[PDB]
RNA sequence: AAUAUUUAAAAUCAAAUAUAUAUAUAUUUGUUAAUAGAUAAUAUACGGAUCUUAAUAAUAAGAAUUAUUUAAUUCCUUGGAAUAUUAUAUUUUAAAAUAUAAAUACUGAAUAUCUAAAUAUUAUUAUUAUAAUAAUAAUAAUAUGGUAAUAGAACAUUUAAUGAUAAUAUAUAUUAGUUAUUAAUUAAUAUAUGUAUUAAUUAAAUAGAGAA
RNA sequence: AGGUAAAUAAUCUAAAGGGAAACAGCCCAGAUUAAGAUAUAAAGUUCCUAAUAAAUAAUAAGUGAAAUAAAUAUUAAAAU
RNA sequence: AGUAUGAAAAUGAUUAUUUUAUAAGCAAUCAUGAAUAUAUUAUAUUAUAUUAAUGAUGUACCUUUUGUAUAAUGGGUCAGC
């Protein structure tokens, strides 16, 4: 998705951390795509953040829902992987 | 004594404070029954109640309680009190002639402002 | 900062350290009648919120996009990447020619066992994923492999098979958001 | 409607450590603290019926303040059942033989609130009377928290 | 009071108040009124006039009431109804007699059908 | 890749156009049997009429029976009260009947105090976060 | 410094209020602390934890004791005004200036109000059919803890008088609904019965049992 | 004397609710049924436990912190 | 001590659901997770029912007394009287 439109390759980090070496840990991760943030994720391993960060940022993508008062939105289809 | 009545020999802060607000609001309705009794003669003359209301001569109540009430050597405001009045009874069985204020029975209620000259 | 509304806390009258949870001195605490900003207090993960929303992905034509409420209160210079592949760490490489990847599959047909995914990325200076991509195995490594994992299952305890479930269970959740 | 979302950053259990030579409160007052985050006070999300109290990590406790003469005159007790087996130890006793973290430990055990939760939450208290613990790896951090700490110390702690 | 992020956001809240009692609703939520509305029957609209709070995800207008003209807030009146019927039992230590306390308060189900920056 | 979840939609009856709840009453009387006097009174006497000129969206069933009084209602969510209205007057059997109309069908049911709002809907702030928090704790 | 008393606002002084009033008169208020003395038998016993502060160094603690107080502090007459505080926003160069707000401390009962419901009385209405009545519904007010006791009103059960109806019915039981509910009713299920001395009104009672 | 005898008032008796650790008789306050937004009573507001911030003095004895133990002694402190 | 019938209870064994081996007191009520069952309008992010996670409150009943959780009276339980 980032490819296709003009913005920069996303790289997923660690925000903010907290009970690593414990039962359930949280872990947030940030994708983002230069400096802007796409997805936020918490987690309670480090990947699970990661995939909940990358998962947030296609629901911002797709469920986006634009004003009334807009000129029509015209998606380019879906994000073929 | 094997019944535990369990009263503490002198009060808390709050209680204090709660004390002192209850004899500043029977001050507060003495002056407000004067004030009233005032406004009422003043009408009966002849003014408005503004009119009576802003009258530098206030009158003083003609009836002897209410009178008495007025004289703080009878009945003393809370500002004029002393600290050991608000809160300590003349007990004459009592070691120091004095006794908390709270130990006497419905004090919420009753009011006692005066002691003697020199108990 | 477009719009320069006071911004305030969730207010209680009462201590928030110790009553955070008494809904009565929330419903108490009355604040003088205005806009006010209140930043949420909150991670933006399953929300579809046009605040919370990331302004590229916002319409050119939006009108939200020069509004200041997707806010970027992280820095990505401060934050460390997580479970980055080398590629991103250092950029792609598309310097194997057809020649070289005609090879690499003629090397991994004839011998996984010897010419694994992790020695062909070492000789050819590229991904074991992108060495997958390039070259299937012989179909016989593969079905050994199969083989060898169902033994491996078989071979555990009710209690963790049941883990795995619940662990599977676990990531499968993870993406529905 | 305000219940409804993802609940499980708020019912997470955070690690709060307290470096006790840095915290200018004394012991009782502290252990009051401690209490209420054991319990769960401080988050709004909180109900009596749910243990979702934290996890507090004391460090330092050595260098924890005492007003008076507690050191050496307050006296700890303990019985088992049997007449004639009162066991009072003085503070300073009770220091010698397990540490200040005891001592702190006690105080926070006496400020929870007496069910069967209170166990748990005096478990996840966790007190050292140095500086040095296991848990230092696992106490809330921040991205924005690391420019303030040198370069060689933060890995030099994750060595650890 | 420029009240153009409110208006401009997908979701949004109300903290109406009736008879000082507030309720945190947004659209489709299902207010239960625990009293026997008389003004309105069943099928009635009520526009709601008290707003105290109208708030978005990061901000929130206040008022000690909102301005009617800047929103709206219309609920329908979808059943009035009652709890369940309790009886607890009063009675003294050594007392035979036991009075039975019967209980059974009205409510009425309002819908929140209409939430929106005007 | 993305997949799809099957799911259904929740109806809300009030928000778009409202549908009203009470869609039939039957009032059930018996000519014998003294308690169905009130009932028998309440069919003669022109209130009936009212009623059905009041409330088109009812239809209102009218039955003879052996036993007690009925006045049992349905409702859109598919229950039934019945109020057996024995030896009630006709001011008493209206007040059942206005009662039972009010009535959206649904079981009835102990709240908790403040109980109030029932969403379908999710936050519009979201949900705490102690990471998240304005004021950090300690 | 020394000796010896007193621990006091009566006098005295200071401060405040009220009458003529820059003063006089009358009233009101203001005068120690610590320790020792100290003390028994299941076990420490403020209800328990615990409370006494500390620069460096905290966006942060410093009685949780005793005494006199306040609800940010200071003047003026509950109220306003000024002062700095705290928080926030804006502008300028982490500071300065401008402005908005907070100053109504809070908890707390089955108290009071509000919010609805019930009964009773008083006073007004409305609707429907001793109509100066009855039923139902409004509004305002007052009342509704209760042993001994007094008074009023109901229900379950059984018998007698009158009495439609019917296995698509009735009775009894179980479960789940309904009606402000010791009761009855709806549905399902079970077993009986070709069927209620049935609904209702009267008359009566071997008429209601955790208490001998 | 938690004694006894009467006098006056209140409560209990026959009164549930809040406070007084627990509590017939003390401090508040009288349950027709709910509801739980607002005023509150007595009593409270570090935690257990619903709720708090200040000011000026004094104490250092854990004195004391809701059940005040005396004569006397010692050490200070003011005033004359 | 008639004859039929008898899911009347006390009482026993067994099965099912659910809770229970770090927790202390009339064993209930209210709050409140979870698990299970039923549901020919669960459209569900559903509803009811059952069940000692966890939290809070809670000193059997009667009699007799100035006054009873009382370690005062009386009752083993249920059925009929
Ligand atoms: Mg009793
Ligand atoms: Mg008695
Ligand atoms: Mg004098
Ligand atoms: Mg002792
Ligand atoms: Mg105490
Ligand atoms: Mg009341
Ligand atoms: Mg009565
Ligand atoms: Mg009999
Ligand atoms: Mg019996
Ligand atoms: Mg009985
Ligand atoms: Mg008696
Ligand atoms: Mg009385
Ligand atoms: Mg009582
Ligand atoms: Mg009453
Ligand atoms: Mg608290
Ligand atoms: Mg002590
Ligand atoms: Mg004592
Ligand atoms: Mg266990
Ligand atoms: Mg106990
Ligand atoms: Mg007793
Ligand atoms: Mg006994
Ligand atoms: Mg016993
Ligand atoms: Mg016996």
């Amino acid at each position: 998705l980032c490819r296709r439109e003009g913005l920069e390759k996303p790289v997923s980090k660690l925000v903010a951390e907290s009970g690593r070496l414990s039962k359930s840990p949280v872990f947030i991760v940030h994708v983002f795509s230069g400096e802007e943030t796409l997805g936020e994720g918490y987690g309670s391993s480090l990947k699970e953040a990661k995939a909940r960060a990358a998962t947030d940022a296609l629901m911002k993508w797709y469920c986006y829902e634009p004003l009334a008062q807009q000129e029509p939105v015209i998606d380019p289809g879906t994000v073929v992987v | 004594g094997g019944l535990l009545w369990k009263i503490p020999w002198r009060m808390s802060t709050h209680q204090k404070t709660r004390q002192r607000e209850r004899l500043r609001n029977v001050d507060q309705v003495i002056k407000q029954l004067t004030l009233g009794l005032h406004v009422q003669r003043c009408q009966d003359k002849g003014l408005t109640y503004q009119e009576a209301m802003e009258s530098k001569k206030k009158y003083k109540p003609r009836s002897k309680s209410l009178r008495l009430l007025n004289k703080p050597s009878v009945f003393p405001k809370e500002n004029q009190m002393s600290s050991k009045d608000k809160y300590w009874t003349f007990d004459k069985k009592a070691v120091g002639y004095r006794k908390g204020i709270h130990k006497v029975p419905k004090w919420t209620k009753i009011s006692i402002r005066k002691a003697p000259k020199f108990f | 900062k477009q719009f320069g509304f006071p911004k305030t806390q969730v207010t209680t009258i009462y201590n928030k350290t110790k009553s955070a949870s008494n809904y009565k001195g929330y419903l108490k605490h009355r604040d003088a009648p205005g806009m006010y900003y209140q930043p949420s207090e909150s991670i933006a993960t399953g929300s579809v919120n046009s605040e919370t929303i990331p302004r590229s992905f916002m319409a050119a034509s939006d009108p939200r996009r020069g509004l200041d409420m997707p806010v970027q209160s992280t820095k990505a210079k401060q934050c460390p990447n997580v479970l980055v592949g080398k590629s991103t760490v250092n950029g792609k490489t598309y310097h194997l020619g057809p020649q070289e990847i005609d090879e690499i599959r003629k090397l991994r047909l004839d011998n996984p066992q010897k010419y694994t995914r992790k020695f062909l990325a070492a000789k050819y200076g590229i991904s074991p994923l992108f060495v997958s991509m390039v070259s299937k195995p012989s179909e016989q490594h593969v079905q050994i492999m199969e083989s060898r994992l169902q033994e491996i299952q078989s071979r555990w305890k009710e209690k963790r098979r049941i883990a795995r479930e619940d662990r599977k269970r676990r990531k499968l959740l993870w993406y529905q958001a | 409607s305000q219940k409804i979302g993802h609940s499980g950053l708020a019912f997470a259990r955070l690690w709060h450590h307290v470096d006790v030579a840095r915290d200018k409160r004394t012991l009782g007052r502290l252990a009051s603290a401690i209490a209420i985050t054991l319990i769960g006070r401080h988050k709004p999300v909180y109900h009596p019926s749910q243990d979702c109290g934290d996890y507090v990590v004391v460090t330092n406790c050595q260098k924890i303040r005492v007003t008076g003469k507690k050191f050496e005159q307050k006296t700890y007790w303990s019985h088992s059942g049997r007449p004639g087996q009162l066991k009072l130890q003085t503070m300073n006793k009770v220091v010698a033989d397990k540490g200040f973290g005891e001592i702190l430990k006690k105080a926070v055990s006496g400020m929870l609130p007496k069910n069967k939760l209170r166990k748990q939450r005096l478990d996840r208290l966790k007190v050292f009377d140095g500086s040095e613990n296991p848990y230092k790896q696992n106490i809330t951090a921040f991205a924005h928290e690391q420019s303030s700490i040198p370069e060689p110390l933060k890995e030099s702690i994750f060595n650890q | 009071t420029d009240t153009t992020p409110l208006k401009l956001s997908n979701e949004l809240y109300a903290i109406f108040k009736i008879h000082n009692r507030p309720y945190l609703v947004t659209e489709g939520d299902r207010v239960i009124l625990p009293f026997k509305l008389k003004q309105a029957e069943v099928g009635d609209i009520l526009n709601m006039t008290d707003v105290t709070t109208l708030g978005s995800r990061n901000y929130k207008l206040v008022g000690h009431p909102i301005n009617t003209s800047l929103y709206t807030l219309k609920a329908t009146v979808v059943g009035k109804t009652k709890r369940a019927f309790q009886t607890r039992e009063v009675t003294k230590r050594r007392n035979r007699r036991v009075r039975h306390a019967k209980s059974k308060g009205d409510l009425t189900i309002l819908r929140i059908s209409e939430l929106s920056m005007n | 890749v993305v997949k799809a979840i099957a799911r259904n939609s929740i109806g809300r009856n009030g928000v778009g156009a409202f549908v009203f709840p009470c869609r039939k009453i039957t009032l059930q009387f018996c000519n014998w049997g003294g308690s169905s006097e009130g009932m028998r009174k309440f069919l003669t006497s022109k209130r009936l009429d009212k009623w059905g000129q009041e409330f088109p969206w009812i239809q209102f069933e009218v039955m003879r029976k052996s036993g007690h009084p009925l006045l049992r209602a349905e409702y859109t969510n598919g229950r039934e009260k019945v109020i057996c209205v024995r030896n009630l007057n006709i001011d008493n059997v209206e007040n059942k009947l206005k009662l039972l109309k009010d009535s959206d069908g649904d079981i009835l049911r102990r709240r908790t105090k403040n109980d109030n709002v029932e969403s379908l809907n999710s936050s519009v702030r979201g949900i705490w976060s102690p990471l998240h928090a304005a004021k950090r704790h300690r």
